[PDB]
């Protein structure tokens, strides 16, 4: 019994083992500033290098599309690699992922993470765990940015975590327009007219629909290419005052550069970032989750509170339920054995066979290196039943 | 109850268009009043340092949301109905003196204090194919009483601007002063909590 | 030909003069690719509480019907689908079932010399399994790899 | 149409998030704001029926519509039962390359996407990109200034 | 034997959750299978033998 | 509605949440029954009435 306790202590935990689904999804995140054509080039190069590997059969890419949030970002790109059939290929998915990482370690410009599909599709899209650093007392997202940077560094310091990354990014370049209200009104210009001109010339202005091939399609108005680019747009645009005099927009509008986050996320009414990490090879999902929780508690301040999602939330919420079900089943087995046998004591002897089955299961799993998981607990429950059955044969 | 609420919501959704402009702007709310009160947490200022408005807004911003988080709390709502608002107090004598009516003030406030959209520089339909795309941000909103006081109603023939500060007094106050809540002598705001069903 | 201004010379000013009009995409930001070739990838979200395999069969059939009507020079490929994994896993579990049944037969014959003694429990096995499926139907529990 | 994510989050997500807060059997809630769009995802316990969950979310948002600042733009507001799982991805690719991405996307959206939506067990069928036909009008600031 | 097997499987039915559903699938399947097999052993098997 | 009553022009941001902006005449002027005399309007001909 003591050995059973020790083995249970030493066995790693994880909700579900990593499965080889035959599809490798790669998330390519170009720097924030870079536009779509750069991502097209990088994704094409990634496909060209990957398709050379024989195990990978075909690749389907989603350029300009953020896979996990479904957002449409110019820099983000998502690439799925379809492997050969399991019978055909000899190298498992994880080995191909490692080979691809080795191949593309050289590419400094583009950050690429190769991840296997989650064993349970429903819980989450990313195979790795999902952790959120909620800031209860935060004020601005730049503070969040440097705090999560420290947290991510300390996460990569640990061995139990691999491919740790954060969705939040405040390095995006932005332009802030400052309206000189005094001068604008001195020019007898309505604010809304100026902002309509800005929206139409720089952005797309949806005016109304027009009919084509039956369905109604939008009509959009925008400036022509180069005029938007180079930060000199305002000089070319003109707005007419109430006196019917052309007024260049550069007179009362100034464009000042700045940096601010593109995407802003809130979780349970708290600004937060999304920290997603893939458990390192040789360590299970439970170990990685415990490790990242510890790193979050240490590096991040006491203001930050960790919340779970997807598979990590399932595991953290369902911990101990298996043990509770096991003990409840044992007590009901005791009661039914006592009822059938009509003697209180003998059910104790019947139960005492269960520890042998539990010891065998845990010992063999520990020897094979397998980790504790839901399937392990179900197996333990059924073996509780089978050991009991052997005990009934002898005691009756 | 959920079925009754959803059909009532669906019907008022179709009926919303017929209503006047102001009702549509404020919106029509559908809720279920079947549940009864579980308690009435009254928050009072013993020293009277903070007036009813501050107590009501602090409770709404910081207290009410926390109580909503508690499991089993179906609803939480204060009774004051006095949230913050940038009340602008017009002075008819000054308005007459400066030759500006309330309609001009309404137009100026509506026009100047408003955030509209903007595009992004360097988007894909470009010959240049610029290295990076930069998103234009233009707020155009006022958030302080000093900023509101600087709204320009009219520009005189002499180049000196007429502003709301000349013809009104701007301050932050409650949206409505029709009601007041007092526990004993001290002012207070009553927070009513309805138990979650089941 | 939309008119902007009369121009007081009775010569209308039209949008063609001040702008170029052309039919194009609402947004050109994102593009999809299948291998080197360019394509539009459509993602099919399974309805909550729906069978994946049956839907996939329905989709594949409908897409074949539409493929009959595709314009010249158009093809459809389903690079990624979750139904293939389910089918492969179910077939593997069926093979495991057959292997386990054969092993049980071997053990039973080894222990009980007579053939009849071996078949009798072996013919007791199918009735139990089939009854399990029947009660699964009564209780509305979907067949999963867990059930198999 | 256009805005910054910080303002959208703080003004829109928080008043809606509190309104949703307290919904029956919500394991967790998350919101994400992007330039021009806001997405709010609400999750529920495994046993909770997504249909009744959507009904209750609609009830709560209706009740709290008073504290809502989404009024600036009412062209699009959606509450949809969402499914994380994607059954498969179908890439419609043209062999001859005669049709560009925009034409392929428009043809797919017109013909195949609707029929797939109809097919039973499909919760949603969507195509990456928004490259629908649109009557783009490209203003020329030089000529626009020249003609007044 | 059938009683001991179904008794241990019954408490699984009550627990609900992500683990609950997974364990309950096995609980139900094994329980019904053992019940039918026990009925068979009680009645059909001796007659056939 | 702007002088005697409250006119809800538009929202302004404060503490992250949007709050109303309301215009009303100073309380001293609008309390009497003769409040209308002090109020003036433009007659669309640049004349106060």
């Amino acid at each position: 019994i003591g050995f059973i306790a020790y083995l249970f202590k030493i066995v790693p935990s994880s909700l579900v083992p990593s499965e080889d689904q035959g599809v490798i999804m790669s998330i390519i995140n170009l720097p924030s500033g870079s536009s779509i054509h750069r991502t097209i080039e990088e994704v094409d190069t990634i496909n060209k290098n990957a398709t050379q590997m024989k195990e990978i059969s075909s690749s389907v890419s989603l350029i300009g599309f953020d896979l996990f949030t479904s957002s449409l970002k110019e820099n983000a790109a998502a690439v799925f690699f379809i492997l050969k059939d399991w019978s055909q290929r000899e190298a498992s998915s994880d080995q191909i992922i490692a080979q691809l990482f080795g191949q593309y370690a050289a590419d400094r410009n583009a950050l690429s993470y190769f991840l296997n599909l989650p064993p349970i599709p429903g819980l989450s899209l990313t195979g790795g765990f999902e952790m959120y650093a909620q800031n209860k007392s935060g004020k601005d997202y730049d503070a969040i940015q440097q705090d999560v940077n420290k947290m991510l560094e300390l996460a990569r310091t640990r061995k139990e975590l691999a491919n740790v990354r954060t969705t939040l990014d405040t390095s995006f370049p932005q332009y802030k327009l400052i309206i000189d209200r005094d001068k604008m009104k001195y020019y007898n210009l309505n604010m809304q007219d100026v902002f309509n001109t800005i929206s139409a010339t720089i952005g797309t202005y949806y005016v109304n629909d027009f009919p084509m091939l039956g369905k109604n399609f939008q009509v959009n108005i925008r400036a022509l290419g180069d005029f938007r680019n180079t930060q000199d747009a305002l000089k070319n645009i003109y707005i007419r005052s109430s006196d019917n005099k052309m007024i260049p927009l550069n007179s009362f509008l100034t464009l000042v550069r700045s940096a601010g986050p593109d995407d802003v996320k809130r979780f349970n009414l708290f600004p937060a970032a999304l920290i997603q990490g893939d458990p390192a090879p040789g360590y299970t999902s439970g170990q990685a989750i415990d490790a990242i929780a510890e790193v979050a508690k240490q590096s991040l301040g006491d203001e930050y509170s960790i919340a779970w999602s997807g598979s990590a939330y399932q595991e953290v919420s369902s911990k101990g339920a298996g043990a509770y079900a096991f003990v409840l089943g044992m007590i009901f087995v005791f009661l039914i054995l006592a009822a059938q046998y009509e003697r209180w004591l003998m059910p104790l002897a019947v139960i005492t066979a269960v520890p042998f089955a539990v010891f065998g299961s845990i010992l063999l799993v520990a020897l094979r290196g397998f980790d504790n998981d839901i399937y392990f607990q179900t197996g333990l429950l059924l073996l509780i039943g089978l050991s009991a059955k052997n005990a009934i044969l002898i005691i009756e | 109850p959920d079925q009754a609420a959803i059909d009532v919501n669906n019907r008022i959704s179709a009926a919303t268009a017929k209503l006047p402009e102001a009702v549509k702007k404020l919106g029509v709310t559908v809720r279920k009043s079947s549940s009864t009160i579980l308690e009435v947490v009254s928050v009072y200022s013993e020293d009277s340092s903070m007036n009813d408005i501050d107590i009501y807004n602090y409770v709404s911003l910081n207290i009410l949301d926390e109580l909503k988080r508690i499991p089993g709390v179906g609803d939480a709502s204060a009774i004051g109905n006095k949230n913050y608002s940038m009340r602008i107090w017009l002075e008819p004598d000054l308005l007459n003196k400066f030759g500006v009516t309330a309609n001009d003030v309404i137009n100026a406030v509506n026009d100047q204090n408003a955030q509209y959209a903007t595009g992004k520089i360097g988007e894909e339909p470009v010959v240049n194919k610029s290295p990076q795309v930069i998103s234009i941000t233009m707020q155009g909103r006022l958030q302080t009483p000093q900023e509101f006081e600087n709204i320009i109603l009219r520009v005189n023939e002499d180049k000196s601007f007429l502003r709301i500060k000349d013809v009104a007094k701007v301050e932050i106050g409650a949206e409505q002063y029709n009601s007041t809540g007092r526990l004993n002598t001290s002012a207070a705001v009553p927070i009513i909590i309805n138990l979650q069903s089941g | 030909n939309i008119i902007l201004r009369v121009n007081e010379d009775k010569s209308f000013l039209r949008i063609k003069d001040v702008a170029k009009v052309e039919i194009g995409a609402e947004q050109y930001n994102s593009t999809g690719r299948l291998n080197t070739s360019a394509a539009v990838p459509i993602i099919i979200n399974l309805q909550s509480g729906a069978n994946a395999v049956n839907t996939a069969k329905l989709i594949n059939e409908k897409m074949q019907e539409l493929s009959k009507n595709f314009p010249q020079g158009l093809k459809y490929q389903i690079p990624y689908d979750t139904t293939i994994f389910v089918k492969a896993s179910i077939k593997e579990v069926i093979k495991t079932f057959v292997e386990a049944l054969a092993l049980v037969l071997v053990v039973m014959y080894l222990f009980l010399k007579n053939f009849k003694s071996t078949i009798i429990p072996m013919i007791a096995v199918p009735v139990s399994l089939l009854g399990t499926f029947a009660v699964l139907y009564v209780l509305g529990f979907s067949i999963n790899l867990l059930t198999l | 149409t256009g805005a910054d994510a910080q303002t959208i989050a703080s003004t829109v997500a928080t008043p809606i998030e509190d309104a949703i807060n307290g919904v029956d059997n919500m394991i967790y809630m998350d919101s994400t704001s992007s330039p021009g769009q806001m997405k709010l995802t609400v999750y529920f316990n495994i046993g909770t029926d997504p249909d009744q969950a959507a009904i209750d979310v609609n009830n709560r948002i209706s009740a709290a519509t008073a504290k809502l600042p989404e009024a600036v733009k009412k062209l699009g507001v959606t509450v949809r039962k969402s499914s994380s799982t994607i059954l498969e991805v179908v890439s419609v690719y043209s062999e001859d390359s005669s049709m560009n991405d925009i034409d392929i996307y428009n043809y797919v959206s017109l013909n195949i996407l609707d029929e797939l939506k109809r097919i039973p067990g499909v919760g949603d069928a969507s195509a990456i990109g928004n490259k629908n036909y649109s009557m783009r009008i490209w203003l020329e600031p030089d000529l626009l200034n020249k003609f007044g | 034997i059938v009683l001991v097997l179904c008794a241990v499987f019954i408490p699984v039915s009550f627990i609900s959750g992500f683990v609950g559903e997974i364990q309950r699938q096995f609980a139900l399947t094994l329980a019904i299978s053992v019940a039918i097999s026990g009925f068979v052993a009680l009645t059909l098997t001796p007659s056939l033998s």
